[PDB]
């Protein structure tokens, strides 16, 4: 039921996770990402974290295992918390509105260089209510969509 | 002749046993390469009447045929050559140092998601080759599945297989009871149903999924016919606490093979197209609309946040949770299953009265003794 | 000397002596052909093999124990061989698991490494007592984990229970103790009573099934041991299995002796 | 192979309490000697039939089976003893599978080797400072005090020299030679003397408890140790090319570990009576009656056992010959020439007088299967084994006019060439006379002799 699209979205997310084109995401790589998004846990934490997802995998996540995670295993509460968390991860300001610049802040963090207008467009494409801001309601509506 | 057998191979040790067929290791003298030989006693110690003696040969003569029709394929054994005598029928094939999947499933009670994926990835890709050549197996049990030192699946015992004429559907009941598709029994209990086609293998493969990931058959109970009504009606449950810790992508693909109606079953070609068996090919452009890019970055963020959240959730093992409910949480439940199969792993054998579900009690005694 | 020993152990029972030597020969070429049928069983008790033979030939073709022996001493030698292969390999022709625990605690079959696993657990304790018969860690320092004398001591502690099935229940309780000790960093520092662990597991089984709707008729005690017959027939694993109730009582018993516990590595 | 002995260390089991046990070294050396003393003229080249030492390969193969069950363990009470170096390679060569040889060797060097020699076995305590030099036995609780402080004998490093030079694996011969030359003590005018044992100093016992095989050891016991000295000198002689493997081992025991192919069993299916022959003929089998086998005479294995009681009988020495022991398949698979008459002895598993297992025809098929497979795996003679299998009325049906289905199937399998993991070349007993191990029983030629000459006349 995950569409060719959805599977593809999970795949590009897996790409954003691994800088090396390893075909795997290492404990170190995840880390580079979490710190990229600012919540930098211990190296041990990471080991456990990659372990919870894989259980064999020697500290490396795989796409079959990552889709396995990104498929909505999440409970409404569980996802809700998460959906919320990302949203915060999105707003360093924590103002509660998604800055066009902010999206840039996140990408810049994930090392993807994308056009400035395109970014505004990214929000604009998805933006009706928040002209220039994706409201959280927009975010949740969007994720399910 | 037997001289032709010993001019090329020399049997060293006994690998396995069967009802009338014995699997024996051999050395190929010209090549010094390890090979397995299955040694079927045609006369069967005198118990076989001339009909069964003839029928076993015709079954064996047919058996060479399918194994001749499929060759060079990575995940089915290669019948290197076959020798027939008046009292035996020798078949030499590849040596699998490790035993059947049943023996492996005994060692590891619950087989992990990553491991089963390539296991069946081969099996489904095995199933594609059989269906493209139009040959059904009707016998896809894990004891029919052999594994090598790299864990690669070698589907074995196409003893019950038969090539359907284009658009023809069989009626004979061939197969041990648990792994029989619903219309197998229905054709056994009715004449109107004109038969079952190549979709039979899909149900049997989907059964391995429930057995490998949970250590029990989807439908199992100690009397014979009761299992059958669970099959044709199709009452299966991803029961708790066992089946809740696996990802949701597992469940849907299990139901697809387990649908009772054959035409709606999930054929092998599209079976490999379900999200589980999708593979990460590094060199993909993967172009996306600006909404598509925004999801990816959001999903990339959502996945990191998720992983931290899921982990934070795991409850360390404490004294109390052991007292209240051991089976509820994964690390202790997998352990109880593991030491369940170390003590009574000899009780699990092939058949109905020796299946692995006999080692699991997932229902209250009262509901078990309700009728 | 062997013939005299067999005759003396017969104590005038000629039939058991001749069946004993015949079963010895059968066990012999089963060793020579299939050594794997005896990996779990370290002491070959030919007399108890005959007794279990009679019990299994009684459960099929339902008859009395005397009629069981009368039939037993009547079959052809090949029938002795295949029936013994059935009892040893575990092939099957009260209940299912009650016949799989009466056939597992009567031959004294234990999983590979059981005598090597009790050694590690006893180093975290002061002894292992079954029916008030302790097996202290002084034996562990005395005799190696792989020592045959250690297996003898463990089985002597494990053979203090006359009946077969509750002995295998004790074995399961010992092994869940092993796994919990692997999980638990701390040591109990005292004696653990495996028999009372199985008794508390039976009590928890009674409570859970009574809450879930089991009647007093189904929840019936074994006359001697006191463990419910359903628990004997209960499957080893599962949500309501024997090895979940024994994993439930191998923690509430450690509660009193170990006031504070730390479990790690999941 | 069936007798328990105090063994190489004169102490039986690990407990050292006078409890004799079946230690693998004794059985292996027994097999080595028995394989050595077969058909060996014992005055040498200037000898005759009266000096052939006759060894039944049945006991030899039982010994091999018991070592296979034992190895890498030396006894039930000991997980491994270094005395198995006297069995794996030299002198014994009692193990035919090289895999067991290396498995035992690495088990030994991992568990028993130190830096001053190899301990005899774990918890030995032969001369450790934690042992009273007066009490000859050991208390059970005393055994645990010997852990990690056992005495290391450099004697067995000379054994590692011997196996290394026999195998031809030079590294070993170098590493272990430098190991041994650093424990040799100089004596007299500077000659190397090998101490019997290196013992732990009483003050370093705790340190070796914490760190095994780390302390300096002192030479204790018999010096020089002429077992160790003799092995060291033999190794040093070879290692420098003054002795050859053939010189030390003319019998070529050094070829026990080389692969040996399985053999093609000859079987002469016989008929007790003409009507048994007709019933089998109706089933498409070609068998010859025990009366047509004449002049070749067929007898049961009990007669062979009685005959074999007349070897070495010397009345003045008051020796009565071999005790009455059962003959296995191998003894009954060879064609014996006694008083110029060829004699084929039926295997003992068809004897119905001794036990009733031969009264069951399915049991007959099963033990024929087991005997043929084991004899195929364990035939080490010149020629081809030949089993004479007579069909009796007990092997017919209850009606009496038909042979049993199981025996019919088995006989058809042997005729087709394969039955029970064995290659069977069936035929007449006369055809196999020139293609078998024809052992002449020289001891009978001028009780059982009267029976024999009654049959011959
Ligand atoms: C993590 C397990 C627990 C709370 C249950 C209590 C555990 C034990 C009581 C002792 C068993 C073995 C010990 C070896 C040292």
């Amino acid at each position: 039921q995950l569409t060719e699209e959805q599977i593809a979205e999970f795949k590009e997310a897996f790409s954003l996770f691994d800088k090396d084109g390893d075909g795997t995401i290492t404990t170190k790589e995840l880390g580079t990402v979490m710190r990229s998004l600012g919540q930098n846990p211990t190296e041990a934490e990471l080991q456990d974290m990659i372990n919870e997802v894989d259980a064999d995998g020697n500290g490396t996540i795989d796409f079959p295992e990552f889709l396995t995670m990104m498929a909505r295993k999440m409970k409404d509460t569980d996802s809700e918390e998460e959906i919320r968390e990302a949203f915060r991860v999105f707003d360093k300001d924590g103002n509660g509105y998604i800055s066009a610049a902010e999206l840039r802040h996140v990408m810049t963090n994930l090392g993807e260089k994308l056009t400035d207008e395109e970014v505004d467009e990214m929000i604009r494409e998805a933006d009706i209510d928040g002209d220039g801001q994706v409201n959280y309601e927009e975010f949740v509506q969007m994720m399910t969509a | 002749s037997a001289q032709d057998f010993y001019e090329n191979y020399e049997p060293k040790e006994i690998l396995g046993r069967g009802v009338s067929s014995v699997v024996r290791r051999c050395i190929h003298k010209p090549t010094s390469q390890e090979y397995a030989v299955k040694v079927i006693d045609v006369t069967g110690g005198g118990s076989f009447s001339p009909e069964e003696v003839r029928e076993l040969r015709e079954a064996t003569l047919k058996e060479v045929d399918i194994l001749r029709k499929v060759s060079g394929h990575p995940n089915i054994i290669q019948l290197k050559d076959t020798y027939e005598t008046n009292t035996f029928f020798f078949l030499v094939f590849d040596l699998m140092k490790r035993g059947e999947l049943f023996d492996y499933l005994t060692e590891k009670v619950t087989l992990s998601e990553k491991e089963t994926r390539k296991i069946m990835r081969a099996l489904l890709e095995v199933i594609c080759t059989l269906h493209k050549l139009n040959i059904v197996h009707r016998d896809l049990k894990p004891e029919n599945i052999l594994l090598d030192d790299n864990m690669n699946i070698k589907l074995t015992d196409f003893g019950f297989s038969c090539q359907l004429e284009p658009g023809e559907r069989l009626r004979e009941v061939c197969g041990t009871p648990s792994y029989l598709a619903p219309e197998i029994i229905e054709c056994s209990m009715n004449e109107d149903h004109p038969g079952y086609g190549k979709e039979v293998d899909m149900w049997s493969t989907g059964v391995i999924m429930y057995t490998l990931l949970a250590g029990s058959p989807p439908f199992w109970h100690r009397k014979q016919m009761l299992m059958l009504r669970m099959i044709m009606s199709g009452n299966y449950q991803f029961g708790s606490p066992e089946w809740d810790d696996y990802s949701d992508t597992v469940k849907d693909l299990v139901s697809r093979f387990l649908v009772v109606q054959p035409q709606n079953r999930y054929t092998a070609e599209e079976a490999l197209a379900h999200p589980f068996f999708q593979q990460y090919l590094v060199e993909e452009v993967r172009h996306f609309s600006p909404r598509g890019k925004f999801k990816v970055i959001a999903l990339t963020v959502l996945a990191s946040v998720r992983i931290y959240y899921q982990y934070r959730r795991v409850k360390p093992v404490t004294r109390e949770i052991v007292i209240r409910d051991p089976y509820a949480l994964r690390p202790l439940r997998r352990l109880i299953d593991a030491y369940a199969f170390r003590i009574y792993g000899h009780w699990v054998k092939k058949g109905q009265q020796q299946n692995r579900a006999a080692l699991f009690e997932n229902t209250p005694k009262a509901v078990l003794l309700s009728l | 000397a062997l013939t005299q020993l067999i005759d003396e152990a017969s104590e005038g029972d000629m039939s058991i002596s001749i069946l004993t030597q015949e079963i010895m020969v059968y066990l012999a070429m089963y060793m020579r052909t299939q050594p794997g049928l005896f990996a779990e069983m370290f002491r070959l008790r030919i007399g108890l093999i005959i007794q279990v033979m009679a019990t299994e030939l009684a459960h099929s073709l339902r008859c009395s124990a005397e009629e069981a022996t009368e039939g037993l001493m009547n079959l052809s030698p090949s029938a002795m061989k295949n029936l013994l292969h059935h009892i040893l390999s575990g092939k099957e022709f009260q209940g299912q698991w009650q016949r799989r625990r009466r056939l597992d605690g009567a031959l004294n079959r234990v999983p590979v490494g059981f005598y090597q696993k009790v050694w590690k657990v006893l180093q975290k304790c002061h002894g292992l007592s079954v029916e008030g018969f302790v097996l202290p860690s002084s034996t562990t320092r005395e005799m190696t984990p792989g020592e045959i004398k250690f297996s003898v001591h463990v089985e002597s502690v494990l053979n203090r229970v006359p009946q077969p099935e509750y002995r295998q229940l004790l074995v399961e309780a010992i092994l869940v103790l092993t796994m919990l000790a692997d999980i638990e960093i701390h040591s109990i520092g005292s004696i653990i009573a495996v028999e009372k662990i199985v008794h508390i597991a039976n009590d928890l089984f009674l409570q859970e099934q009574k809450t879930l709707g089991a009647d007093d008729t189904m929840l019936a005690k074994d006359p001697a041991s006191g463990i419910c017959t359903l628990l004997y027939d209960s499957a080893p694993s599962g949500r309501f299995g024997t090895m979940t109730y024994l994993s439930k009582a191998a923690a509430t018993y450690v509660q009193e002796f170990l006031p504070h516990s730390i479990c790690a590595m999941q | 192979y069936k007798t328990a002995d105090f063994g190489i260390w004169e102490r039986g089991d690990k407990t050292n309490q006078g409890i004799s046990e079946l230690n693998a070294s004794s059985v292996g050396m027994a097999k080595a000697a028995l394989e050595a003393l077969d058909e060996l003229d014992l005055f040498g080249v200037k000898g005759g039939p009266q000096s052939v030492i006759h060894v039944l390969a049945d006991e030899v193969q039982h010994c091999q089976s018991i070592l296979n069950s034992l190895l890498p363990r030396a006894s039930t009470s000991k997980e491994v003893d270094a005395s198995l170096l006297s069995v794996v390679s030299f002198p014994a060569f009692a193990v035919e599978d090289s895999q067991l040889v290396e498995l035992t060797k690495q088990e030994i060097i991992t568990k028993l080797q130190g830096r001053y020699g190899c301990c005899r076995f774990l918890r030995d305590g032969y001369k450790t400072p934690k042992e009273d030099p007066n009490r000859l036995y050991y208390e059970p609780a005393e055994l645990k005090l010997f852990e990690n402080i056992e005495c290391e004998w450099p004697l067995f490093w000379t054994y590692f020299i011997l196996d290394g030079v026999f195998s031809g694996n030079a590294e070993q011969v170098q590493e272990y030679k430098e190991a041994l030359e650093a424990v040799l003590i100089k004596g007299k005018n500077g000659v190397p003397l090998l101490p019997e044992l290196y013992s732990v100093p009483p003050d370093r016992v705790d340190e070796e408890y914490q760190n095994p095989h780390t302390v300096d050891r002192v030479p204790m016991g018999k010096l020089p140790h002429m077992w160790g000295q003799s092995l060291y000198i033999l190794g040093s002689l070879m290692a420098e090319g003054f002795l050859a493997p053939g010189e030390i081992d003319p019998l070529n025991r050094r070829f026990s570990t080389v692969p040996k192919p399985d053999v093609v069993v000859q079987v002469s299916i016989l008929a007790e009576t003409e009507e048994i022959k007709t019933i089998l003929k109706d089933k498409g089998i070609y068998v010859e009656t025990i009366a047509e086998v004449y002049p070749i005479r067929v007898q049961p294995a009990r007669i062979l056992s009685h005959i074999y009681s007349s070897l070495g009988c010397n009345n003045r020495m008051k020796l009565s010959g071999r005790p009455y022991r059962h003959m296995g398949v191998l003894g009954t698979s060879k064609l014996y020439d006694i008083r110029k008459t060829i004699f084929t002895f039926t295997p003992q598993f068809i004897d119905q007088q001794q036990f009733y297992l031969a009264l069951d025809n399915k049991m007959i098929v099963e033990m024929l299967r087991t005997d043929l497979s084991y004899l195929c795996s364990r035939w080490r003679m010149t020629g081809q084994p030949t089993i004479t299998f007579p069909i009796s009325h007990s092997m017919l049906d209850e009606d009496g006019t038909s042979l049993n289905s199981s025996i019919l199937a088995a006989l058809r399998k042997m005729q087709d060439g394969y039955f029970g993991g064995a290659r069977v070349q069936t035929g007449k007993l006369s055809e196999f006379l020139t293609t078998s191990c024809c052992t002449h029983l020289s001891f009978m030629d001028p009780e059982v002799a009267r029976y024999l000459d009654h049959l011959l006349a």
